[PDB]
């Protein structure tokens, strides 16, 4: 009885503690790809900063011919208050 | 350890191999200026098979540019990794050759030759083991037809036992740009199919469709269309320069899709390309891939591959994934499109799989078929060259450096018996 | 450059979750979503219901049922083969 | 000994979902498969401290079973057992019994085949299937012929569920209850029918229920069943098998289709205000009122009765109730079988799920009987499926899966050889 | 597993199923942006029905978009839940049909309809188990009439062993929108009686007598009434995506319904339908929504059914119900009202229930109806195609594209039998 | 008792790298070399606290070697085992044969002298190659032939991988499957054909993984390996060394090509649900549902089984289980062996591997098996070997290399006349 019993509590006790494992690696392995994930979504991120400063550079240096442009050059509103704002520093200068 | 030595000839060769030392310096993680700042040791292992380390952790490739007109070298060295070639490397003449494969090939090459194949002869042995050259021109033009082909010859005379790989661009009649066109691409075929190795033939038209038709572009410059043969030219080599759980070398996917040894013209494709507004709306699966590679809207070439069969097909696949999903995949294609396919060999399609993505994307195919249809492209520029030399136009433009006319008979039969032997084997 | 710690096997790393070979507790059978996205596979053990609930009745029924669990009974007409039949066959008897 | 139980259709494995619950909750089983003998005939024991029922539930449309394969017991049922198929047969004998048979049928087949060979003392099969739908009635009785060829000498307690009357929920379903009673005939060695409007009845006056689901239905008919099995799980003073209906209830090889009820249905509060004992639950089995199926056995006459015991019983009571019954004439037998019961006694009382309306009772009969009302259910039954087979209405969806006139024109007359039978041994 | 392709034709098309796809991911959970933010399991388990995961959260629906003039798209992409779609499923023309069915049959089809095929091709195998296609159009138009007429008769013999349902609004005198009403939709019925499985007829009339009577809306825009049918597809869809007591797929409900072949003209029903303004004074039981069920008001076509005979009926009950009360319901009124059935017929009424209300209630229902009065609406429409054709009246829009004149006295010979036979089973 | 272990290929060493991986665990090894007697069949105590296995990878593409060279087992091999030549042999027999074999082999030969220099109770070799590459095919049969000729009479256990009929990754691997057979004829002792498709049926049905890799094949792979070698490294109650097989399954010099097959192949979840025990599993390894090759040993004879019990087995119901087999009739003999099968049975049951999918078992079964199905396959591989051959297809690759069509005639014709020595002894 003893023997018997006891071979049957360790198997259930392994198994249970291998089942446990095989769900933490899954955790480890999905976090591991999140934080990949993360990480280029951040880098690109960073990248469209600087196009974007590069952008507001190009819109600086057209803000002097304002009465002649073409049709879309202005995204948004904020756009338009970029705009306006270089146009009174170039009024200041 | 296996060396790849790179050749770029003429202007198309040029600005292509710019492209190309752009996205290769990408995927090994290094800068403009030529130091490594990548983040995975995988990109370490393998950077000799493309760089050498100079002093001070300068990789500069293992490229040789080489043409006849300073205005290409300067388009290059004006953009971004423009500055990282060493400068011994530009051989270059003086006096321009300009669309006469008689100047490209007997006068200027006479000059230019011998330094060429002295810096390529140095670029060579600098290196232990070679495994091959790896050339990038164009079939229209002068300099990069005639010079590339010659040098070809000599590189196939000294070094014989090392592969070859020729990435030319031939021309079209829907997109022409010079008038030549056939009196330059049927020579320099007559030449690549006895010296050459392997020719992965290329066109623009078939890639102005591309760009059209899936990438949905508004203005495709030259950068987007050498993008893709960069891209191209990158999977092609992936599996030299990553661990992958099947692995394909160059000699390897020669041996797997060269059943005869003048049949060796190849159509290329590659996969995934969608547009940026739809790029989120898709899946990527391994059949989504392969419904993308085996569309005859997807092909590099201006041949519509089911006006033929395949003789063999290949595709090299990058990412992490099943490979019971790939072979499957492969069977399902081989079955449903059954008769696209030559009878007399089973098992048409060789795979391949390496471990490390392309730099933004997660999973990309690249596909190799040696098919028969490309005997309709040959044919498309025959019965111009024929057209012309039942009548020797421009005829005295190559007469008069040297070149006879026994060359264009001898061009003519060539490239008859070719597409003869091609539509036996169809 | 220099290689102190030994590279982590990315071979056998990927398998449990990018090839999604590991199910979340899930049944062989069971034809449903799988969610094969990460926002997504997150977002379902956020799930409030979690599978069976007071929502259908088929699950609500058995919901009810298990309540209070097993409560107690008395085996006496319970049939033990244990007792008359099994016993008159033994183990080993060297001992197993 | 142990017995397996199938089941087939929408309502035959909602049934299973119920009597399982009611098994596990009588043998102490936790829902998750472990304990906290008389398992041994429904439960196998793996390893130890598990048990996988001895069942396969099986469907072609996958949303029920996947609805069992994610309820609570998830962990008590066994991956394999539960068999989906891909698309439902859709109220449709034919799809049910020649397009999708023929892919899932083997596979439950070399299924069931390996759930005989894990068994050692098999007593019989019991399937549970309702013959209005398409895939209890097509594929049931497709896997009912199989089994037969694959082993015949071995019982199958057929409890089916046969539509009434006036309360119907399909519109096809006399044509599939035709058909498939043309195959239940020759196969089903014990058929019980189980109708919907005398549940209905029983939950409406006598459980009190006023709004009652399916959920009701199927657990007190569990508890039928339980009451019926409860032979084999544990000793009484005078008990039955599985083959004992085989022989005291079927008088002609054809005639076997047996009249079920279950007394007393008896709620939580009217038991507290009312007496229980063995005369009165004696009489209350035979009133129509505690039938499980809408007929009426005062025009019929009675061929053979049987009579499980659950509880406090002894014997001198059944007996002396059961002498009062036959000197009764309110209804009278057969004159071709003068002793017309067949009594068993268990000692141990029916237990109750938690949520359930039954009150916990000392003792319950469960009545099995033969009569001709059935003859009376078959002729209203076929009179409506001449009617409309009169305009050939609904049969080209049958001729476009693949069948003809031949098997209607034969299953019609078949039921009116049996509507003869039951006349000539009425009489 | 099971799948259901959707296809949206013409404007009516279009914006039904706008309306349609909003109602779905409301059920479902899904916010307007493409992510998941419900909180029910229940509703993550039947997603693959209706929508597939892209990339990222991203659930991209099953729909196809098809017309002639980018008006409709516009006002697709303008409004909520309309970045969704994927932009390769805007298959679309350029030119405009205009109420003119042989436009849309036979010129602009003859190069639209093979491209929205082979969209529709790539959309069903991306998914395993087809179940059915759902097709919302009119009758009236001509780039929705005519152009989804051909796409399911294309569709019908590509792929023969699928379910299909089709929701057509059909004309009336009182709701003229459009001239050519008849000529349009004699010869729209002709095809669908002979490639579609089954049709559920709608209108405008009904749908304005539903909005003035129990509605009681001051203002019935086009919002409302489509918001109206799109509760109805969800209803009918709803046995599919969640589970029950007492499941009902799209092919048992058709075999229960559809006595023979061309009897499949369906009357169709909603309920619970209440003013806000009585909703305070309302009950919500099986008797009170069956009362309102079986009245002839809420039937949403001009086909007063107390005019002629139900051959059969079903309905489709949603939330937590009592199936005795259900059923004993449906026995009453089949009892009370006995001359109005048909007699040949047991048990006229198919039901079943789902455990899953609508989002904003507690139960509710769905009633689709087989009556025989459906003749009435076919006669209206008969005896103005008479009244035109006896005196070729707009006639030579229609014969100077290619068709001809016994086409319209074929679609004549086929409504006039058709109702003869309604007639005859009556 | 030792035996050592080579690799050839790509394919060898990834299997390889599965396999040792299995070792460590099993014996409690950790990665860096050191346990915190049965081992020494295996593992060589150099030092002090430190094992360094007998094996030898080789390989003439370095990308994988050092990819083992750099992976977590670095410290655990010796440096100079794992052999990489300069350049790949790219799926060409000859040139994996004649040009590069010749540099290669003498350094492999003279290392693997050495170590059997350090061994003393040799039992034999056992070779992990793929037959369809150019590396496991070439210099895989140069190795053969030349350790052939260097001990003779010690056996050579060659586990290889054939190409599968439908799923295939090269083109030429007809040609070098029929060039790398025609020595593996007189080479080698006992030779074990293992597929790729097999096993992915296997793992997609049983496994229920539906995208698998290459990492699950080589991982059950190690576990049949592992089965049937346990029997020298522990002690059980029936064992069985390595010169067994050389009798008890090749009853003629020029057959000797074994079926594989493995039971219980179970998931997580089916294994503990289900009751495994000895009569099943037997059953199991049986059907083609579960063997390590593609075909179909019904169409075949069995001349000779061979069962590898590991773990919770008695004598007694093994004794009874084949029996049930034997007087089965699914399943025939020759008639020249009354007495087929060679039991062998080990106490240690099978270990589970972090990361792997099977579940842990009390018990299982590895069989090997010999019948006249492999002699369909061979012709099977006969006819799309003389499709491409008609033509002369790929021929021109070899001749330059340096070969002739005399060894493709004389290929062709030797399985020839293996075809017609199966179709004799079959009859
Ligand atoms: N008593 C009872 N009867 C049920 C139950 N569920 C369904 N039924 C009956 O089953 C009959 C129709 O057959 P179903 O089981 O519902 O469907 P099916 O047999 O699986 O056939 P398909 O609909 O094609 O899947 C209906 O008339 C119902 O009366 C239930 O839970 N309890
Ligand atoms: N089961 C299994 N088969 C493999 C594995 N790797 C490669 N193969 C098989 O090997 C065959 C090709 O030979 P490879 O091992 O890939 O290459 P090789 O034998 O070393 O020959 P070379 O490519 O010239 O180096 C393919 O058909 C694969 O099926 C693996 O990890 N597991
Ligand atoms: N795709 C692509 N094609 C190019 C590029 N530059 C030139 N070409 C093609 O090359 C052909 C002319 O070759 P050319 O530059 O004159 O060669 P070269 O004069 O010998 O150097 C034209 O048909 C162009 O289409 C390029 O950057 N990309
Ligand atoms: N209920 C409703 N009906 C509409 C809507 N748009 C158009 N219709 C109906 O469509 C009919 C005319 O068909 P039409 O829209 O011209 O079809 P098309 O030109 O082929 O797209 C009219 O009778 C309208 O009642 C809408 O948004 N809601
Ligand atoms: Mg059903
Ligand atoms: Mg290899």
């Amino acid at each position: 009885a003893q023997k018997r019993r006891m071979r049957m509590a360790e198997h259930a006790r392994e198994v249970q503690r291998l089942i446990d494992e095989k769900r933490q690696a899954f955790e480890a392995a999905k976090a591991r790809e999140e934080a990949e994930d993360a990480a280029k979504r951040s880098e690109d991120d960073r990248v469209r900063g600087l196009v974007e400063e590069e952008r507001k550079k190009l819109l600086r240096e057209a803000a002097e011919l304002k009465d002649f442009l073409p049709r879309g050059v202005l995204r948004d509103q904020a756009d338009v208050d970029f705009i306006s704002n270089v146009l009174e520093e170039m009024a200041l200068n | 350890m296996r060396e790849i030595v790179h050749i770029q000839g003429g202007q198309c060769g040029n600005q292509i191999g710019a492209k190309f030392w752009e996205v290769v310096s990408d995927e090994h993680g290094i800068d403009p200026t030529g130091t490594y700042h990548g983040d995975s040791d995988l990109q370490l292992e393998r950077i000799n098979v493309y760089f050498n380390e100079a002093t001070g952790g300068r990789y500069v490739p293992r490229a040789i540019l080489m043409d006849l007109e300073p205005g290409t070298m300067d388009s290059v060295r004006s953009g971004p990794y423009g500055q990282i070639f060493r400068p011994d490397n530009f051989v270059f003449g003086q006096t321009g050759a300009g669309n006469n494969w008689a100047k490209g090939h007997y006068t200027e090459g006479a000059e230019l030759i011998d330094s060429v194949l002295d810096v390529v002869r140095k670029e060579a042995e600098s290196c232990d083991c070679l495994q091959g050259f790896q050339v990038c021109h164009s079939l229209g033009g002068g300099t990069g037809s005639g010079m590339g082909t010659l040098l070809i010859s000599k590189i196939r005379e000294e070094y014989p036992d090392r592969m070859m790989l020729t990435f030319s661009v031939v021309p079209s009649p829907k997109v022409s740009d010079t008038v030549v066109e056939p009196y330059n691409a049927t020579l320099s075929v007559h030449q690549l199919v006895e010296n050459a190795d392997e020719c992965m033939v290329l066109d623009n038209e078939a890639l102005y469709d591309i760009c059209f038709r899936t990438l949905k572009l508004t203005t495709p410059t030259f950068g987007d269309l050498n993008h893709l043969i960069s891209a191209v030219m990158s999977g092609i080599t992936c599996c030299l320069r990553f661990p992958g759980q099947l692995n394909a070398d160059l000699r390897k996917l020669a041996v797997n899709l060269i059943p005869f040894p003048r049949l060796h013209f190849f159509m290329v494709g590659f996969t995934p390309l969608t547009s940026r507004g739809s790029q989120q709306y898709r899946a990527l699966t391994v059949p989504e891939l392969t419904q993308q590679m085996w569309d005859a809207k997807n092909m590099m070439c201006a041949a519509d591959p089911r006006h033929g069969r395949y003789l063999t097909a290949s595709a090299l696949f990058r990412g992490r994934m099943s490979t019971k999903e790939v072979d499957e995949q492969m069977l399902n294609v081989q079955n449903k499109n059954s008769s696209y396919f030559v009878e007399w060999i089973p098992n048409n399609v060789k795979s391949s799989v390496c471990d490390i993505p392309p730099k933004g994307l997660k999973m990309s195919a690249t596909f190799i078929g040696n098919s028969t249809a490309i005997q309709e492209m040959f044919k498309r520029v025959s019965e111009q060259f024929t057209a012309m030399f039942r009548r020797k136009a421009f005829l005295h433009w190559y007469t008069g450096e040297g070149m006879d006319e026994m060359e264009f008979t001898e061009a003519e039969s060539n490239m008859n018996d070719l597409v003869s032997e091609y539509q036996q084997y169809q | 450059g220099e290689a102190a710690e030994p590279r982590p096997d990315h071979k056998s790393q990927a398998l449990t979750y990018t090839l999604d070979q590991y199910p979340r507790g899930r049944l062989p059978g069971y034809t449903g979503f799988k969610a094969q996205a990460p926002a997504n596979i997150d977002a379902g053990l956020k799930h409030s219901m979690k599978l069976p609930c007071h929502s259908t009745t088929s699950g609500d029924a058995t919901l009810r049922g298990t309540q209070f669990g097993v409560p107690h009974q008395d085996h006496t007409h319970y049939i033990n083969s244990r007792a008359g039949l099994n016993s008159f066959f033994s183990n080993s008897v060297v001992g197993t | 000994r142990e017995v397996i139980s199938i089941h087939i259709g929408q309502a035959g494995i909602q049934v299973g979902n119920a009597c399982w619950e009611l098994y596990c909750l009588e043998h102490g089983i936790q829902p998750d498969g472990q304990m906290p003998d008389a398992f041994n005939t429904f439960f196998s024991e793996t390893g130890a401290g598990k048990h996988v029922p001895r069942c396969i539930f099986l469907d072609l449309e996958p949303t029920v079973v996947d609805e069992v394969r994610t309820g609570t017991y998830r962990q008590l049922f066994h991956p394999e057992q539960l068999i989906s198929g891909k698309e439902d047969a859709a109220n449709n004998f034919a799809r049910g019994h020649y397009t999708i048979g023929k892919e899932i049928v083997d596979l439950a087949l070399d299924r069931i085949r390996k759930l005989a060979d894990n068994c050692t003392g098999l007593q019989g099969f019991l399937v549970f299937n309702a013959v209005g739908g398409g895939t209890g009635s097509g594929l049931g009785s497709l896997l009912l012929e199989r089994l037969s060829v694959d082993y015949g000498k071995k019982s199958k307690l057929g409890f089916t569920v046969y539509p009434s009357p006036q309360v119907s929920t399909a519109v096809v379903e006399p044509y599939n209850s035709v058909l498939s009673t043309h195959s239940l005939l020759e196969h089903t060695d014990v058929a019980v029918m189980l109708d919907n409007e005398a549940i209905y009845d029983i939950c409406r006056r006598s459980l009190d229920i006023e709004r009652p689901t399916y959920t009701n239905l199927n657990r007190l008919i569990a508890q039928v069943i339980s009451s019926l099995t409860a032979s084999l799980r544990f000793d009484g003073a005078l008990n039955v098998d599985i083959t004992e209906f085989q022989t005291n209830l079927v008088p002609y090889p054809r005639i076997h289709f047996m009249l079920s009820s279950y007394a007393p249905i008896i709620s939580a509060e009217k038991a507290y205000h009312e007496q229980l004992s063995v005369a009165e639950i004696t009489n209350a089995a035979f009133e129509p009122a505690s039938m499980m199926v809408k007929c009426d056995p005062r025009h019929g006459k009675y061929m053979a009765c049987c009579l499980m015991y659950r509880g406090d019983v002894v014997p001198k009571d059944v007996n002396a109730s059961v002498a009062t019954i036959k000197t009764k004439r309110t209804i009278q037998f057969v004159d071709w079988c003068p002793t017309g019961f067949k009594c068993g006694i268990n000692y141990q009382p029916p237990t109750v799920v938690p949520g359930g309306d039954l009150a916990k009772v000392q003792r319950a009969v469960c009545m099995i009987s033969n009569s001709t009302a059935i003859g009376e259910i078959f002729s209203r039954l076929d009179h409506k499926f001449d009617l409309m087979y009169a305009k050939r209405a609904f049969v080209h969806w049958y001729v476009g899966e693949g069948m003809e006139e031949g098997e209607f024109s034969e299953a019609r007359e078949d039921l009116a050889a049996l509507e003869k039978d039951f006349e000539e041994v009425g009489a």
